[PDB]
């Protein structure tokens, strides 16, 4: 598990 | 808070930039890069996708600028893009890092421009090496197919690709770096030194390695460099002695190769935690930095020391609030100065120039 990224990136269709 | 500070930026585009293009992908990069060709011009960066499902895709997109944005293609990859960068002696080929730990080459040529629907991930050469994730990444300029990368593992892994067919093939590192005790967050090769390197560490550490050393457990120098976590560093291209590092400690360092025991400056404005630092690829007195704090700094070390009126310290050349989320990298565009290409979080890409009379 890494810090550096976001644990829910958002899809914008 | 950040929705105010941005409709304050908004307002003040025109006055404070000569380019400003926002763009939303479909899913947030981690990685941006400008690919160094030229064909208004046309621009190409590779970037890449951090999904919630499993759509994920190394992305080269083109982008029209005075002399629109579009995906050229996406390429099926194993996870998200940690980070992708291109090879300085043939930038068709791209290197990336996956969660799986594994660092994949692509020759995007070599691909459909649709990728394949079935999902499948088809590497030019897989290499081998490490045993967790990570993101620094580095192509040696002067020796071709030299690849460094550096991992949540607490080593940096070496690989020459240079006699290998790229015909899907595995390749374990050459060398194997083992001097830091934490997370390596970032590697990077000296620019005319096709022997020395860089890594910077959760270890509060800059370390500088010699691939002629038998040694690959101790670095020719180490360095307390940081209050906390380095996240990145930076070689000057035009001074040989100089590179930058970036920290958890909200600073940017200054450091020259010929005596490491002390710092040469410290810049201070950021907010929260540095991510990125890159030096302008047009002017060697030029960087800049990014991070937690939305903002992108832009530095001139020219300025060090000189009488103001502050703001902020005199070598704090820029600051870039367009963002409203974290930046999670950046990059200079090499054949337009001053144009700078930042992704963040929250989808956003963004291309702007800084207005000609902040630098002039």
């Amino acid at each position: 598990m890494s810090r550096r990224k976001q644990s829910n990136p958002r899809q914008i269709k | 808070v950040i929705n105010e500070e941005y409709k304050i930026w908004k307002k003040n585009t025109p006055f404070l930039y000569d380019l400003v293009m926002t763009h939303a992908l479909e899913w947030p990069s981690l990685t941006a890069q400008w690919l160094p060709d030229v064909t208004f011009s046309i621009h190409r960066l590779v970037l890449g996708t951090h999904t919630s499902d499993e759509q994920n895709h190394l992305v080269i997109a083109s982008v029209q600028l005075p002399n629109k944005i579009e995906i050229e293609i996406k390429i099926n990859h194993e996870g998200e893009v940690n980070r992708a960068r291109y090879m300085p002696q043939n930038p068709c080929i791209i290197a990336t890092k996956t969660p799986s730990s594994d660092v994949l080459v692509f020759d995007y040529t070599k691909h459909p421009s649709k990728p394949d629907p079935s999902g499948e991930c088809n590497p030019d050469l897989r290499l081998r090496g490490h045993q967790k994730e990570g993101y620094g990444l580095s192509w040696n300029p002067n020796l071709s197919g030299h690849l460094l990368s550096a991992s949540d593992d607490h080593t940096i892994c070496l690989w020459d690709i240079s006699a290998v067919p790229k015909e899907g093939k595995v390749v374990d590192a050459k060398t194997i770096f083992t001097g830091h005790t934490a997370v390596v967050e970032d590697v990077s090769w000296h620019l005319l030194h096709e022997s020395l390197f860089g890594s910077v560490a959760d270890d509060q550490k800059l370390m500088i390695w010699d691939t002629r050393s038998n040694n690959t457990s101790k670095p020719s120098h180490s360095v307390d460099a940081h209050t906390a976590e380095v996240n990145c560093l930076s070689f000057n291209p035009y001074s040989e002695f100089i590179l930058a590092t970036g920290s958890a400690d909200k600073t940017v360092a200054l450091w020259d190769l010929r005596n490491l025991k002390l710092k040469l400056h410290s810049f201070e404005s950021h907010k929260d935690e540095i991510f990125q630092v890159q030096w302008s690829p047009h002017n060697e007195t030029i960087l800049a930095s990014s991070g937690t704090d939305r903002r992108l700094n832009v530095w001139d070390l020219s300025k060090i020391g000189e009488e103001q009126s502050e703001d902020g310290p005199p070598e704090l050349l820029f600051i870039h609030g367009g963002h409203t989320a974290k930046i999670s990298d950046f990059s200079w565009n090499p054949n337009e100065p001053w144009v700078i290409c930042s992704v963040s979080e929250d989808n956003i890409m963004q291309v702007w120039q800084m207005a000609e009379n902040i630098y002039n």
